[PDB]
């Protein structure tokens, strides 16, 4: 959701991202880059992620010929599935209305009562 | 589009004559509009605002604050059944069940023809004769579930 | 005037209330509904301290410090256990209907409600029921509206009406369905409507222009400039 | 049941056919003699002193003395614009005394407002009446028209030069409008948020002017004091609360009604000798002395006098002295759930503990009703009761809301403990994340 | 010498708080090894500020008890909101601690001016001429504010303001377009009726597209319907 | 009283011994959560305080630590002596199973302390590091 919590929780400052919004109103990263030449693989960004988007995976073979190629953009980080946390969906809990999920349709949410309604 | 009638404006101004501040006639102005038109439409807030010289946000806050100022379209008759403690002791739940069976609605909404609308209301001040129910201008006491069809048939 | 906060003597101005006098001394009292420019109305009940009649008093009484004058020889306690528990309870009651919205909220990292939730030490939720929701209005090109995040502190209406002289913003509804906004969708008419983004202690009124290219407050580079 | 004027000052002129008494019949039955004596033989300060010395306390539920409240008015002659308000709202559940007082004796209320307006030097008077009392509104408007027709209201009343105009402001159906500062706010056409004190309404009330708000019953005892004398009023009963009071038991009893009794009358006398006891095959369980905003009392407290101080030490309030009886058939969890649903939907939304803690108690009581209670719920209710007391909330609606809840927990805890059937569960398991198994 | 006070508006670039500069960004400023990593993985040199006492980094002071008047942003631990300005003041709602920034250039003179005897005559509505009444807009009269793209939706469509009597004299209604020429520039605007305007005047929105603010008090020719 | 509670450690016998030897106004006791008695000693009494602790019946035989601190930006120094800089000496008595911190305040211009190398030979590298990282001279 491009909330920038992983970027600030990073002690090396090797995560850069920008928030963008679609037409329905959901937040997403416009870009997302991790400088893996700086990253110490400490797992603080995964610990700080409130959506379980960023994850540290069992893969150690990341050697490169050029240091510029260790800067991983969003196309090199976004995988096809949920990774280590299979069922969590932040937008099923958040209060913002997005496509397919209106007001009062999140977890533990009542339908919105208009102030003009006849009931006291 | 909402135009105030001449009689409504005259009654509103006569109510403004009773107070030293024109804002004090907002509740009675909303009640006058509701009595004339069944409820208070969206343009009525702006019309009362221009008549009284107070902002429309104030009139909207007053209209949405009070329960008896209707800001949604209702039916031609309003059932107001008392859900308070003494009528609960005297069994208002059977009266509510009979009303839900006859009208075939839930409380708060209107019938398909707009003939009745059902509302749980506050204590009517008739607790010694409970349970009580308020139709548009008439209070009814000593209610029984069997008397609901014979009581509701006199309101068309 | 002379006050005694937690057994420590302080010299303050007697014309101020207790909350602003204690905040001027560096003491931390949580507060929502009070503003230095708007005055005190005692709505949010967050600024509660324990006041004693004299030095040799043990029972005391909870008072709102924003509504209590800082009179001479006034004995109070902020770190009293009862006052701390009541302030935590007020934050918890505000937290019962609050949306799970902080990652996708523009007030995150700049939120007074976040700061006071942390300051009260309230981090365990024992409320298991549903939370109320609200539709949002379109307030124009400048102010974005998110009514779910409201805590009903009445700062917006007090500022916009009693201070700014605006007419189109107000409070509607009742008991726990209080709505803060315009009667219909439309642009906020006041020329000072933008100060709502700093008056509102939550994410209800946000800078839409900033919300386009949003970044958190810790990520900004700031400078003191002149408009 | 005979009703002499010496011992039933408010109900002796009532008619047996339940018809209202108009101006000619009211004047026939010793009407507007106290008003004539007050306006032609007493200074306003003298009338205030007589009301103060008569021990006339308030009848709305607070029990504050009327003379002390009237003595808070400013002594400056520069502020001659003053208002007298009659709290005819009667929005508290279990209360039906003002409906009887205004639907059948409107001229008594008119005379009391006239006397109190002369005593307070009040130039205008308003009757804040609820919108459901249509018959009371019609009777009060007809009585006002008859009073100005006979010269009892308007300009130059009784030739004394005193001007007083009385209006009837019908409410729009909200319970919080009965609160005096919220009554002032709703009279000004605003949202009925109550105000903070100090300043009191006597210093600056309606439209910033000195304003005194009094109940219907207090302004009904005022003409009896001003006509029959002060030493007659102090000698009605041998109790600290002088004068009579409209008391009565309601709810599944043999004779649910309203009678006029002196203070110090025990609650068992009202239940047995007047209400006839409970109905057939019903075991008495509990009773509320003063409506929905008062603590429940058991049958052991039934042998207690109906005074403010006597019910105060019992752990309750006298309130409006209109008691409601609960038998054994009623589940107390359901009754307190209905009470809290009323008190949570009648919140004004101004202040946090009432607005956001009454619905939490409502949902907890709903869960206890359906047997879906969880551990910590009764502890949450007790925390809500102790954190919604006086001073914690902005007005007195929330202490009166939590009084029946704490009283029912104190006396009937086994019914609340019987709704807890499920283990506590606030979180659902998230796959891949091991929970913190707190002990 | 009339601008001699601007030396004291802010201290010079050698101003330090216990030897360190004033920070421009908060302590938890993030992404310092990745914001420019798409351009080059090598971190660039930190921009040096020789002009002022501030630094383009977090390596500086923003303590609320620091002896200074220029505060870039308010942040205290536990107070991340705009309520941290309470921590940055001596008393809340008062002045900034150690004084507010800015210095008055001139003091109040001991002796005043004389009464201006040049009393103007009344406004005379002359036929053919049209006095331009300025109509300023908060969103649209400032040039750089007009350049802001978010103001284009907030700013109104340019309406030429006319008296009802003058609009009846020209026969133009509310909303129709009239064309007027000033300095040989015939431009067209739609008419809005202004009842409060005085007859003989025509209202023009200042600062807008083509309507320079130097038209205040300027005469106008050839006001005709397009 | 939990283990993390702020203690002043005035009941430590070393505080009473220091009071009986140097007087009650010779030093200031600071309440901390360090778990040790923290004692602000005047600079001119530092060598004799260290010698007195070295000659105790159950003496403080080990210099556990010695380092500086820049206190110019420290805002919450209530109850602390005025100091632009400070030097702390952590000493351990193994026989007592106790430890004490001694703090010497230093002004910004007068950044020099007497050397501790005579009492404890391991103070050499600590004083070299304190000079290196803080500019505090050791005479
Ligand atoms: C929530 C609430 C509701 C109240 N409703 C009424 C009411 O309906 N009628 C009434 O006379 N007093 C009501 N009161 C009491 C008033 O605040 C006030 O004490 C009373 O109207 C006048 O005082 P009196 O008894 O001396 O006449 C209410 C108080 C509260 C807190
Ligand atoms: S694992 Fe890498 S990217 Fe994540 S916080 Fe640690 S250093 Fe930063
Ligand atoms: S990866 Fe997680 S922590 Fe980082 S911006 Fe996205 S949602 Fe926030
Ligand atoms: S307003 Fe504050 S507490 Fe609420 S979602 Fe936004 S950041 Fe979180
Ligand atoms: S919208 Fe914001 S300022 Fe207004 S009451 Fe709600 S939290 Fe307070
Ligand atoms: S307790 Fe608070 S929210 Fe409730 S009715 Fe009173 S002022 Fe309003
Ligand atoms: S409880 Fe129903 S009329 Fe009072
Ligand atoms: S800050 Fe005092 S009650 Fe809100």
């Amino acid at each position: 959701v491009a909330c920038n919590l992983c970027a600030v929780a990073c002690p090396v400052g090797c995560i850069s991202l920008q928030k963008a919004e679609t037409k329905d109103g959901r937040w997403y990263p416009e870009f997302f880059r991790i400088n893996f030449s700086r990253c110490i693989f400490c797992g603080l960004c995964e610990e700080a992620c409130p959506t379980t988007a960023i994850q540290l995976t069992p893969d150690f073979e990341m050697g490169e010929y050029k240091r510029q190629d260790l800067v991983y953009e969003k196309e090199d980080l976004l995988i096809s599935g949920p990774g280590k946390y299979p069922e969590y969906n932040f937008y099923r809990m958040a209060g913002m209305a997005i496509d397919g999920k209106d007001k009062g349709e999140a977890e533990n949410e009542a339908k919105p009562i208009d102030v003009k309604s006849l009931l006291p | 589009a909402f135009e105030l009638s001449a009689a409504e404006r005259e009654a509103i101004e006569h109510e403004m004559h009773h107070y030293e501040d024109p804002r004090a006639a907002s509740i009675e102005a909303l009640k006058i509009v509701q009595k004339q038109r069944g409820w208070v439409p969206d343009g009525a807030i702006h019309a009362i605002a221009d008549v009284l010289g107070i902002p429309a946000s104030d009139v909207e806050g007053v209209a949405t604050f009070y329960s008896q100022i209707f800001r949604q379209p209702v039916g031609r008759h309003v059932i107001r059944y008392c859900d308070s403690v003494v009528c609960h002791i005297n069994g208002y739940q059977g009266i509510q069940a009979a009303l839900e069976k006859k009208l075939n609605i839930k409380p708060g909404q209107t019938t398909f023809d707009g003939r009745f609308t059902l509302l749980p209301t506050c204590c009517l001040g008739n607790c010694d004769k409970g349970p009580n129910m308020m139709i548009d201008e008439d209070t009814h006491a000593h209610l029984t579930p069997e008397a609901i069809p014979e009581l509701l048939e006199r309101y068309k | 005037a002379t006050i005694h906060v937690d057994g420590k003597e302080y010299e303050v101005n007697g014309a101020d209330n207790l909350l602003e006098a204690c905040l001027s001394l560096g003491l931390d009292i949580p507060y929502f509904c009070w503003h230095p420019a708007l005055g005190s109305v005692g709505a949010c009940r967050q600024c509660a301290v324990k006041q004693y009649q004299n030095a040799e008093d043990t029972r005391g009484r909870l008072v709102m410090s924003c509504m209590t004058p800082a009179s001479d020889g006034t004995f109070i306690s902020i770190d009293d256990e009862e006052a701390k528990q009541f302030r935590e309870s007020v934050v918890e009651w505000l937290m019962t209907n609050h949306p799970h919205d902080c990652p996708v909220c523009e007030e995150g990292g700049n939120c007074h409600l976040q700061d006071m939730t942390v300051m009260t030490g309230h981090s365990f939720r024992r409320y298991r029921f549903t939370k109320r929701t609200h539709r949002n209005q379109d307030l124009g090109p400048f102010i974005s509206h998110e009514m779910n995040r409201c805590i009903a502190c009445y700062r917006c209406v007090r500022y916009y009406k009693d201070y700014a002289g605006g007419t189109d913003l107000g409070v509607y509804g009742a008991h726990d369905n209080v709505y803060f906004g315009r009667p219909e969708d439309g642009t906020l008419e006041s020329e000072f409507s933008g100060n709502l983004v700093e008056i509102c202690p939550t994410g209800v009124f946000t800078d839409k222009t900033h919300s386009e290219r949003y970044n958190r407050k810790w990520d900004m580079q700031f400078a003191p400039s002149i408009c | 049941i005979i009703r002499t004027p010496e011992t039933h000052p408010l109900t002796w002129r009532l008619r047996d056919d339940k018809q209202p008494v108009w101006l000619d019949e009211y004047r026939s039955k010793n009407g507007y003699e106290g008003a004539r004596k007050a306006l032609t033989g007493l200074s306003p300060d003298e009338i205030v002193n007589q009301v103060k010395d008569a021990g006339l306390k308030g009848r709305g539920g607070a029990g504050f003395s009327t003379g002390l409240k009237w003595s808070l008015m400013p002594k400056d002659e520069s502020m001659n614009i003053r208002y007298l308000l009659c709290n005819a709202d009667e929005m508290e559940p279990g209360t039906y005394k003002d409906r009887l007082l205004m639907e059948q004796l409107p001229h008594l209320l008119v005379e009391g407002m006239l006397i109190s307006a002369f005593a307070l030097k009040a130039y205008r008077g308003y009757i804040f009446l609820r919108g459901e009392y249509i018959e009371a509104a019609v009777n009060l408007r007809r009585a006002i028209a008859e009073a100005t027709e006979a010269g009892l209201l308007g300009k130059n009343i009784m030739g004394t030069g005193f001007d007083f105009e009385l209006f009837v402001h019908t409410g729009a159906g909200r319970y919080i409008c009965g609160e005096e500062t919220a009554l002032i706010n709703s009279l000004e056409g605003r949202r009925a948020n109550p105000r903070s004190k100090p300043p009191f309404p006597a210093t600056s009330g309606a439209w910033g002017k000195p304003t005194c708000v009094n109940n219907v019953e207090t302004l009904c005892n005022v003409p009896a004091i001003l006509a029959n004398g002060v030493e007659w009023y102090q000698n009605i009963s041998k109790s600290k609360d002088a004068g009579t009071k409209l008391m009565g038991f309601s709810g599944r009893v043999k004779n649910p009604g309203l009678w006029e009794l002196p203070f110090g009358t025990t609650a068992r006398e009202i239940l047995e000798d007047y209400a006839g006891g409970m109905r057939d095959g019903l075991k008495f369980k509990a009773w509320q002395p003063g409506g929905a905003g008062t603590d429940f009392l058991t049958e052991a407290h039934l042998d207690l006098p109906m005074e403010f101080e006597s019910i105060g030490k019992a752990g309750s309030r006298l309130g409006t002295a209109l008691a409601m009886a609960v038998d054994h058939e009623i589940n107390m969890v359901s009754l307190v759930r209905n009470l809290e649903e009323f008190f949570a939907r009648e919140s004004c939304g101004w202040c946090t503990p009432c607005r956001d803690g009454l619905p939490w108690s409502v949902k907890i009581l709903r869960a206890l009703e359906r047997g879906e209670g969880q551990p910590g719920d009764i502890e949450t209710l007790e925390q809500l009761c102790r954190f919604l007391g006086p001073g914690k909330t902005f007005c007195a609606h929330a202490p009166g809301a939590v009084e029946p809840l704490q009283s029912a927990i104190k006396y009937f805890r086994e019914e609340f403990e019987a709704g807890i059937k499920q283990p506590f569960s606030n979180t659902h398991l998230i796959n891949g994340i091991q929970p913190n198994l707190l002990k | 010498p009339e601008l001699a006070g601007i030396k004291d508006a802010a201290p010079d670039a050698t101003f330090r708080i216990r030897g360190q500069k004033l920070a421009r960004e908060p302590h938890r400023y993030s992404g310092r090894t990745a914001m420019r990593a798409n351009i080059s993985v090598h971190e660039p040199r930190q921009p040096q500020d020789i002009d002022t006492m501030f630094t383009f980094s977090m390596e500086g002071n923003n303590q609320p008890t620091a002896h200074r008047s220029q505060v870039p942003f308010a942040w205290a631990p536990g107070w991340n909101s705009p309520q941290a300005w309470n921590k940055f003041q001596d008393e809340v709602g008062g002045k900034l601690r150690f004084g507010d920034p800015g210095v008055r250039l001139f003091e109040t003179s001991e002796n005043g001016l004389d009464y201006f005897t040049s009393v103007p005559a009344r406004f005379q509505p002359q036929d053919g001429k049209w006095r331009i009444a300025p109509y300023y807009h908060l969103f649209g009269s400032d040039e750089l504010s007009q350049r802001a793209p978010v103001f284009q939706s907030r700013m109104p469509q340019p309406y030429i303001k006319l008296n009802p009597a003058d609009a009846a004299k020209l026969g133009v209604n509310a909303g129709t377009r009239v064309s007027f020429s000033y300095d040989g520039n015939t431009v067209t605007l739609p008419v809005e009726i202004a009842e409060g305007l005085t007859a003989g005047q025509v209202g023009l929105p200042m600062g807008m597209s083509g309507i320079a603010p130097v038209l205040a008090g300027a005469h106008l020719e050839d006001l005709k319907e397009a | 009283e939990p283990a993390w509670q702020t203690r002043d450690h005035l009941d430590d016998p070393v505080i009473g011994e220091l009071r009986n030897r140097f007087g009650p106004d010779a030093f200031t006791v600071q309440a901390t959560r360090t778990g040790v008695p923290v004692v602000w000693i005047k600079r001119e009494q530092l060598l004799e305080v260290g010698d007195f602790l070295k000659k105790l019946p159950k003496p403080y035989v080990m210099l556990f630590d010695l380092h500086g601190m820049d206190e110019r930006l420290r805002t919450h120094r209530e109850g602390l002596p005025a100091a632009d800089f400070s030097v702390f000496y952590h000493l351990i008595s193994i026989d007592r199973n106790r430890d004490i911190m001694l703090k010497v305040a230093l002004a910004e211009n007068d950044l020099h302390v007497p050397t501790f190398t005579k009492l404890f030979p391991n103070a050499n590298w600590y004083e070299r590091e304190t000079w290196d990282l803080f500019g505090i001279t050791f005479d």
